[PDB]
């Protein structure tokens, strides 16, 4: 896995590759990394593949006893350290989990908290996360401005998640896209490397340590 | 005294016939299902004018597909409630799906029996489940203490329950309208109800398949009392 | 089963009281005297022994006054056994507090416990409550010298004077009559000897009869003494208050 | 020391059309270097129209299969004999997997049938209940050797256009009943030859809206 | 453990040890709530059958559990601590896990719930208590006052009064207080407290105690000169 | 009078009468009719409803795909001791790849119930149940008690005015137990048991319920329009 | 975590922490507060094992606060320093314990006296004039031993820090992206905001 | 965890047209101590059913005080248990393999590997396989230990697939095991000459034989063997 999400002017991108590894061999290419937990939640996946799955479909009912006990939506804050805490009681049993917790509420903004299967939580306007994690920030890192359009955001996330699928051999497969505003979240499509590369090579100019 | 689960001599549980009598002290709630949609309306009942009706909170949303009215001792019903939501949410989560009404209802109803020498005494609260399902669509169901539960076309409890279901036998029919069952239901309470029936001692909702649970608001709610002073004036 | 022999300890009477809990106040009500009066530079505890044989060693005797720590004692009225249970408790609960914070405890901290221990006898359990009423006597650096009661229900009340025991409806008309705030403890030991000779049951108050305690700052400098009268001292301050 | 656990071989292969699917494994069952049966089959029918088979350590695959089998059996007793519809079969089995998160089944499991819209689907599981609807997907010994023939075959991955400059794609487009048959016994001749662990028979289980039809075939037994 | 069931239904289809409950409550001090447009203002009684108390260290009525909500209660006063702790407790949690303080509602939702669990558990009797709960939630401004009792039932209330003749002050508040419009100020709200405890009290003295909480944890207790400025001018105004 | 408040107490005569008063809930019960042949079991019961409004209260209940019964007295009693028996019935299968004996069935549910007649604090089971199933030595009626007592027939009946029916099968019996071979006239001769004990009231569509089961034949429930063929 | 410092002047308490969070070969975080405030008076810094540090703090923080509330009263330094040490002391023989180095910087009002205390997860407690956890202590103890003063201002004591942060900076091997710096004093706990 | 003390080696088997026959020999070894002699590693439950038991011995006897404790608590309250509701080898198998899987899940296994032989109510021939692990298997021949590496080729000559089961008799199949059985004690050296035979026909019953012996051995080519390459 890479992953990321920034905050923004416009709101918060969220976008995941789309790679399974067993070790060496390629587990599959189509996997979902994101998880809508509701219309104004997301949740991304890195690390140990059904630990993630399990505990963040797990994490979206608890979101949902929260509204129909307390008639409000659940706080990005409450969500995500719902997360924490549970991971933290397995803290040693060897859960492996890398996640983001998105989304937006009126009382807080759009708002984004890393959590981790060590038991760390940080809230942030950057993170990326994952075994492709370092290539993601280089190009994001040296891209980002918060005055970024809402198109621009969109490819910068988009860019990134690519750079990393191209030179880590554990990620691939293709981009997910997200965008979250006040409104909700916005699915922007699914994006297939295969194609995606070439197409950014040409258009851009870039990736010229490739024989084009 | 004696014991919690013992048995008359007529066959029946003493514990479980007296708390059928706790139900019949409470406020009345009303439930009719349609085609359309299931309608669930109660009596608030403020003691005081003094206490803000709003807070008054009797009917109860378990699910999106499923909502909840009760009667008789309603503090005992927050544990059932809790139950159900737990019971609902976590078959969405074992089996990524909506969870049946019937099934539902039977989870709540096993709840009812857990007593005795567990839980001390039955519940003192009745409730009307109602919901709806891809399998046998819109439902109503009647939950009583006894762990015994009847599905319902229409159903009346509480203080004004015997005269309520009487008229609730006349006026049903298959063909009804989710409107015209909204204002069966406010004309049955008002019937029954000791003070004058309005938007703020009198609460409506209704579960349809594409919105959903809803429970109406007291704007809404006054609209559909006009109109059904208006509509019994006209004849 | 057993359900016959239950005299159900902890429920509500139709009036909404506490059958136990009013009848272990009525016991108590049969106990021997215990006052307790709060001055500004020290607090009085006092109390009578119930009817003493001349036979009984009056010297090496604790039947009312017990120790807590060094800054906090009480007066007893009740069963002793009972109440010597709580004691243990209490004196344990202040050692805790102690080992947790390096710091002696604060006064109702101590008394709020052992009350809250009699609460749950009178809600939960199905076991008799303690027949004690205590009267707790100490001092710690937040309020100063204070006094406080509890009794069964495991209700706690702070005190300026307070009686506890038999004939408290006379006890407590004489202390409101002569009690003033600006009052010294050696003033205060003379009111509490003067009740206890006006109430009690006996012909003359005598010193073979009567268990006393003062906390003053009397030590060196800024600092606590708690002083447990012996039987030639009660006899001492007797005389010196012309009861005798 | 007690090792728990064994590898017992074997290969199964799952595809999905549009109006049907087939969940396809090998008869062979192995224990080191000596063969155990030629026949053991371990692609079930469960009922309610899914097909399971659990490859890897047969112990644990037959527990599971048993459980899930069982878990249809009460969904029925508990909700008023509803259909058990393949995607809540999935998620059912995920937390039958994850519930041994900590000691888990050493099994790579598949399970084939139809969506609640009639058309074929396959998802398939790892060990702790990670999964996934394919249209394709092989598991076990000789998934490595298959599986990129699927890809390549099933959802023509790689294969352009001709005469387009390798600008436009092989067009994806669903798969008869007949060529999935094909494709399944090339692939198990296939990874018979070249691997030691898969022979001896081959059995095919097919989900029709009108139920499951199998059809079984000869392999190599070296 | 000990079993028994003491919360039971008898034929007519009542709880008597819930009801008893209910006269231990008419039998402790009367305490009244009275929220203004901004305020919320806890008035309680102090029977005054107790000179020689020390009213330093003597239990406050008026219990704070967060620093934005507070809790007074009629009843058994032993009852009280058991709720208030618990309360107490429940705050500290929801701030760790939530990150947010209680809402007022939330807060007095969990003590009822525990109140009603008390009616339907083996060896155990009910809490012989009625609660007032006020505050604040986090970050509004819209006052909040709320009621539970030994059944576990709660609701909101604009001005409400529990305790021994609290008849007479719900009746007092029944026709002084408009809903259309509340009490102003804060000032205008503690006298609209005291004069409805006045109706009931014996001698403004130390026999009233009064607690304002405003929003954003602005909660303090009035003394006794302050609270006689109230009883003095309402008395005058009174001979008329 | 001074011995029933509760099971743990004999009276003078002998008697337990909190198990009496379970007794009597069956007799409260809507009747339920139990037969069988070589070949097929059946169950035929009359279901009751609260209102017109309302539902008719499911009386069958499904064990295996080989054993079920019908239930008379308390509903949530035969729920849990019919999933007492399905859990018996797939512990039999999951262990020892073994269809439960209906007799065994039987023996399992009377140690069950008897546990309770004997011990403080417990009650009775309000409700009496019909067992039929078809297993290795062909079909089956059981008639199970709450007092513990389980008894193997050819046919019987349980509920309000069951002596009807009852006595119907008593002479019937030489007929319907060679109904072999054929459901639909077994399931007749129960339909006519039936119809021995009803008073104003007959057999309607969404009143009737029966099941079967037999040699070539899981146990299935007809209701609604699936029974109106045998009115 | 790593660098948390902690020095006591005449009339305050400073605490010292880094701002980073470092994983793998990032930093997660540049901007972090590895400090909680137990009481109006009472300031608590933590450094250790991910996960466990600010599990601790929040725990001692909520015990700490719900003190408060029963008492309607503020606890010690002291008091609450010994409360921490008891609280790691049962930590180090439990299953799993709590891996965390705390400084607890208080003022007492009672005694109009600023105080500082180090304690380690083992629950080895000492009050200090100057303290700290980590590698940062064998270059900062020195350097305080030489130029510390007990009769220093807060002004002098935070010039006195920045001589720690520059020294640490110069031969660290880390980059822990500077430090937030908080006063403990009479008035409460604030921080300064450009350092 | 264990580890095996006192064992038994290969135990053998196949299908014939009309029932299943089963051996095993008659040693308890204790590492490379052929210590006991008299011990009888096939235990014939009821007259249809015959499990041949191999590896940790203990662990054997306990299982031989389970089945017949089965036997003891299938005849209760059971009129028809000499009939209808008698024990099956699939009944008996299946418990078996339960319990197997069931102590490997808790790390405490029984430190064996079962063969359960016999013949069902409606004729038909039951030959399935279990171990420590519970590992289930079948085929129409099954053994254990060295008896799976060599006894098994030799069996498979005769019964190849499912189909060369009807025309398989008794004699044939009967020496096929025996030859199988002297095979493996010149070939494994926990092996004894000694050995148990149980035949499980669906006409003439169960049949069991004891006190078998290995005859009809090739040695005499042992003399023309000299040193180990140059020596004449
Ligand atoms: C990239 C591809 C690096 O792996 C991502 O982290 C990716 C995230 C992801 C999220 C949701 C769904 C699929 C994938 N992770 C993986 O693909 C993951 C890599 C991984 C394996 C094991 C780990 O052990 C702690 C940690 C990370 N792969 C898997 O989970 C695969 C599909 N399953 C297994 O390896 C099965 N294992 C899981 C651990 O228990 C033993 C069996
Ligand atoms: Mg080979």
């Amino acid at each position: 896995t890479t992953t990321l999400a920034f905050r923004f002017q416009g709101g918060i991108i969220v976008a995941v590759d789309s790679r399974a590894t067993a070790g060496n061999w390629v587990a599959s290419q189509t996997v979902k990394k994101v998880i809508e937990i509701n219309p104004f939640l997301l949740g991304t996946m890195a690390g140990g593949a059904v630990d993630c799955q399990f505990w963040e479909t797990w994490l979206g009912s608890q979101c949902r006893l929260h509204e129909l006990r307390e008639k409000e939506r659940i706080s990005v804050a409450a969500a995500s350290k719902i997360l924490s805490n549970l991971v933290y009681q397995y803290k040693g049993a060897g859960l492996s989990m890398g996640t983001m917790i998105c989304g937006y509420t009126r009382k807080e903004g759009p708002t984004i908290y890393y959590v981790d299967s060590d038991g760390t939580r940080l809230k942030g306007d950057i993170f990326c996360v994952g075994s492709g994690q370092t290539f993601a920030y280089g190009v994001l890192d040296s891209n980002y401005k918060w005055d970024l359009s809402v198109e621009d955001a969109l490819y910068l996330g988009k860019r990134s998640i690519l750079a990393a699928a191209h030179r880590d051999a554990y990620s691939g497969g293709s981009v997910n896209l997200y965008h979250v505003t006040e409104d909700g979240w916005i699915y922007h499509g699914n994006h297939d490397v295969g194609e995606l590369f070439w197409k950014v090579k040409e258009e851009e100019g870039s990736f010229n340590n490739v024989i084009g | 005294d004696r014991g919690v689960s013992t048995f008359s001599p007529e066959g029946r549980l003493f514990q479980v016939e007296y708390s059928l009598e706790a139900i019949k002290l409470g406020s009345t709630a009303i439930g009719i299902a349609t085609k359309e949609g299931v309608v669930l309306g109660v009596e608030k009942r403020a003691t005081s004018p003094l206490l803000e009706s709003d807070s008054i909170e009797k009917i109860v949303e378990i699910d999106r597909h499923i909502g909840c009215a009760m009667s008789g001792l309603t503090a005992d019903a927050r544990s059932m409630i809790e139950h159900a939501r737990t019971a609902a949410v976590t078959h969405n989560l074992y089996y990524d799906e909506d969870i049946n009404v019937e099934s539902l209802t039977q989870s709540v109803c096993d709840l009812a029996l857990r007593f005795g020498e567990l839980m001390s005494r039955p519940f003192g609260v009745a409730l009307l489940i109602a919901g709806h399902d891809a399998d046998d669509g819109y439902q109503l169901f009647h939950a009583e203490p006894s762990g015994t539960f009847y599905r319902y076309n229409a159903k009346a409890i509480g203080s004004g329950s015997e005269g309520a279901q009487a008229e609730l036998l006349n006026e049903w029919h298959s063909s009804l309208t989710l409107k015209e069952a909204e204002l069966l239901v406010l004309k049955i309470l008002k019937q029954v109800m000791e003070e004058k029936l309005d938007e703020n001692n009198a609460q409506l909702s209704c579960i349809t398949k594409q919105d959903g649970f809803k429970i109406y608001d007291n704007e809404k709610t006054a609209e559909l009392i006009k109109e059904l002073k208006e509509k019994e004036a006209a004849e | 089963g057993s359900r016959r022999y239950d005299s159900r300890t902890t429920i509500f009477s139709p009036e909404g009281r506490l059958y136990q809990v009013e009848y272990a106040l009525e016991s108590i009500s049969h106990a021997g005297t215990a006052i307790g009066i709060m001055a500004s530079d020290g607090i009085v505890l006092a109390a009578e022994r119930k009817v003493t044989s001349t036979l009984l060693e009056q010297d090496t005797s604790t039947e009312k006054l017990y120790k807590l720590n060094d800054k906090i004692a009480v007066a007893v009225a009740g069963l002793t056994a009972d109440a010597e249970i709580l004691i243990n408790t209490a004196r344990i609960h202040a050692q805790n507090y102690l080992k947790t914070y390096n710091e002696d405890i604060p006064v109702e901290i101590l008394v709020r416990r052992l009350s809250d221990i009699k609460q749950g006898y009178t809600q939960h359990g199905g076991l008799r409550p303690f027949g004690v009423s205590f009267i707790y006597a100490g001092y710690d650096d937040r309020y100063g010298y204070q006094l406080y009661t509890s009794n069964p229900s495991g209700n706690y009340t702070g005190w300026k004077a307070i009686s506890v025991g038999a004939n408290t409806s006379a006890a407590q008309t004489l202390l409101q009559m002569d009690y003033k705030d600006d009052m010294k403890v050696d003033d205060a030991i003379e009111l509490a000897l003067k009740t206890l000779s006006k109430t009690t049951d006996s012909s003359a108050l005598t010193y073979d009869r009567l268990e006393f305690a003062t906390i003053r700052k009397g030590a060196n400098d800024g600092e606590v003494y708690q002083k447990i009268f012996k039987p030639q001292e009660i006899k001492d301050i007797l005389v010196k208050t012309g009861i005798t | 020391q007690f090792n728990p656990y064994g590898d017992n071989g074997g290969t199964i292969l799952g595809i999905a059309g549009e109006d049907f699917a087939v969940l396809a494994g090998d008869t062979r069952n192995i224990t080191d270097y000596s063969i155990n049966s030629r026949y053991e089959p371990k692609v079930f029918d469960c009922g309610d129209n899914i097909v399971m088979s659990a490859n890897g350590f047969a112990a644990d695959g037959d527990a599971l299969v048993k459980r899930f089998k069982n878990s249809v059996k009460w969904y029925h007793f508990d909700h008023n004999d509803k259909k058990l519809s393949i995607n809540s079969a999935a998620r059912n089995i995920q937390h039958l997997l994850y519930g041994k998160r900590f000691f888990p089944y050493y099994v790579h499991t598949i399970i084939a049938g139809l969506d609640e819209d009639g058309k074929g689907a396959v998802y398939s599981f790892d060990p702790v209940g990670s999964y996934e609807r394919e249209q394709c997907r092989a598991g076990g010994a000789a998934a490595s050797l298959i599986m990129p023939f699927l890809d390549n075959q099933v959802n023509f991955k790689n294969q352009y256009e001709p005469g387009t400059n390798g600008k436009v794609k092989k067009p994806l487009k669903y798969l008869s009943v007949e060529e999935v048959i094909k494709l399944v016994r090339d692939s198990f001749t296939s990874a018979t030859e070249r691997h030691i662990q898969v022979g001896d028979g081959l059995e095919i289980l097919i989900v029709t809206k009108d139920g499951v039809r199998k059809e079984f075939y000869e392999l190599k037994r070296d | 453990g000990y079993d028994r069931a003491l919360s039971i239904f008898s034929p007519d289809g009542h709880i008597f040890q819930v009801e008893y409950a209910l006269e231990a409550v008419k039998r402790g001090t009367c305490a009244v709530g009275v929220k203004g447009k901004n305020c919320v203002v806890l008035g309680c009684e102090r029977r005054s059958t107790l000179k020689l108390q020390d009213t330093r260290i003597t239990p406050s009525k008026v219990s704070k559990i967060d620093s934005h909500v507070v809790l007074s209660f009629s009843g058994l006063n032993a009852d009280s601590r058991i709720l208030i702790e618990k309360a107490r407790v429940e705050a500290q949690s929801h701030r760790l896990t939530l990150e947010d303080p209680v809402t007022v509602e939330y807060l007095t939702r969990y003590v009822a719930g525990v109140q009603q669990r008390y009616t339907q558990s083996g060896g155990v009797r009910p809490f012989g208590v009625s609660t007032l709960i006020a505050g604040f939630d986090p970050r509004d401004d819209e006052p909040k006052l709320y009621q539970t009792e030994p059944s576990g039932i709660y609701s909101s209330w604009s001005a409400q009064t529990i305790g021994r003749n609290s008849k007479t002050v719900r009746e007092f508040l029944e026709k002084n207080y408009d809903r259309k419009e509340p009490p102003a100020t804060v000032e205008e709200c503690v006298k609209l407290t005291v004069r409805s405890l006045l109706e009931v009290v014996q001698t403004g003295a130390k026999n009233i105690e009064i607690t304002v909480v405003k929003p954003d944890s602005d909660i303090v207790a009035l003394s006794s000169e302050e609270i006689n400025q109230y009883v003095t001018q309402i008395e005058q105004e009174k001979q008329e | 009078n001074n011995y029933d408040g509760d099971t743990v107490t004999f009276s003078p005569t002998g008697r337990l009468f909190q198990v009496e008063y379970a007794l009597e809930a069956i007799k409260q019960g809507s009747v339920t009719v139990g037969l069988r042949s070589n070949t097929h079991a059946v169950l035929v019961a009359l279901k009751r409803n609260a209102d017109e409004l309302s539902s008719y209260q499911k009386k069958i209940i499904k064990c295996d795909e080989h054993m079920g019964l019908s239930l008379a007295g308390l509903a949530p009693d035969a729920r849990v001791l019919s999933n007492y028996l399905r859990q018996q019935c797939n512990y039999s299968s999951l262990v020892f790849n073994r269809k439960l004996a209906v007799e065994r069935a039987g023996h399992l549910l009377c140690d069950k119930a008897q546990k309770n007649t004997q011990s403080y604090g417990g009650r009775p089971y309000g409700v009496g149940l019909l067992i039929i199933g078809y297993d290795k030595s062909g079909a089956h009626l059981l008639e199970f008690q709450p007092s513990g007592n389980v008894t193997e027939l050819y046919g019987t009946a349980i509920g309000a005015r069951s002596q009807g029916a009852k006595t119907y099968l008593e002479r019937t019996l030489d007929t319907f137990i060679k109904i072999d071979g054929n459901p639909d006239e077994l399931i007749k001769a129960g339909v006519e048991a039936i119809s021995q004990s009803l008073r104003d009231e007959s057999l309607t569509v969404d009143n009737l319920s029966i099941a079967i089961v037999g040699k070539d034949t899981p146990f299935t429930i007809y209701d609604g329009e699936a029974v109106a063929k045998y009115i | 975590m790593d660098i948390i410092l902690g020095i006591r002047v005449q009339d305050s308490v400073i605490l010292a922490s880094s701002k980073a969070v470092t994983r793998g070969i990032s930093v997660l975080k540049d901007s972090d507060d590895k400090t909680r405030q137990l009481s109006p008076h009472t300031l608590m810094s933590f450094a250790g094992e991910a996960g466990d540090t600010v599990q601790f703090a929040e725990y001692i923080q909520a015990n700490i606060q719900l003190y408060s509330i029963r008492e309607d009263y503020e606890l010690s330094p002291q008091a609450v320093s010994s409360f921490v040490r008891q609280e790691l002391a049962k930590s180090i023989r439990s299953r799993r314990p709590y891996q965390v180095n705390v400084l607890i910087g208080g003022y007492d009002k009672k005694k109009n006296k600023p105080e500082l205390y180090q304690i380690d997860y083992l629950g080895t407690k000492v009050e200090l004039p100057y303290g700290a956890h980590g590698y940062s202590g064998f270059y900062t103890f020195s350097l305080l031993d030489h130029h510390y003063r007990p009769d220093m201002t807060t002004e002098e004591g935070l010039d006195l820090l920045k001589l720690c942060v520059q020294e640490l900076e110069k031969r660290m091997p880390m980059d822990f992206k500077g430090v937030i710096v908080k006063i403990v004093d009479k008035d409460g706990i604030r921080q300064v905001d450009d350092f | 965890t264990q580890q095996p003390i006192v064992t038994g080696t290969s135990v053998i088997s196949m299908k014939y047209d009309n029932g299943v026959i089963i051996a095993a020999d008659n040693l308890g070894s204790y590492g490379s101590l052929l210590r006991f002699n008299g011990v009888e590693r096939l235990i014939p439950v009821g007259d249809n059913t015959v499990v041949g038991i191999s590896g940790d011995i203990s662990d054997m006897q306990h299982i031989e005080r389970l089945l017949k404790d089965l036997v003891t608590e299938n005849a209760y309250d059971n009129p028809l248990a000499d009939a209808e509701e008698a024990l099956e080898p699939s009944y008996i198998f299946e418990y078996l393999a339960t319990v197997m899987y069931q102590r490997r899940s808790k790390m405490n296994p029984l430190w064996n590997a079962i063969i359960v032989a016999g013949v069902q109510s409606n004729g038909d021939q039951f030959l399935r396989y279990v171990n420590l692990l519970g590992v289930t298997y079948s085929s129409p021949t099954l053994a254990t230990g060295f008896g799976a590496h060599m006894a098994n080729p030799l069996l498979r000559k005769v019964v190849d697939r499912e189909s060369d089961i009807p025309k398989t008799t008794v004699q044939v199949a009967e020496e096929a095991i025996v030859n199988a059985m002297r095979v493996l004690y010149y070939r494994d050296a926990r092996s004894s000459r000694n050995f148990s035979l149980a035949i499980i026909d669906k006409n003439t019953g169960l049949t069991f034989k004891k006190n078998l012996q290995v005859e009809n051995m090739k040695w005499d080519f042992a003399k023309d063997i000299k040193g180990y390459g140059t020596q004449k």
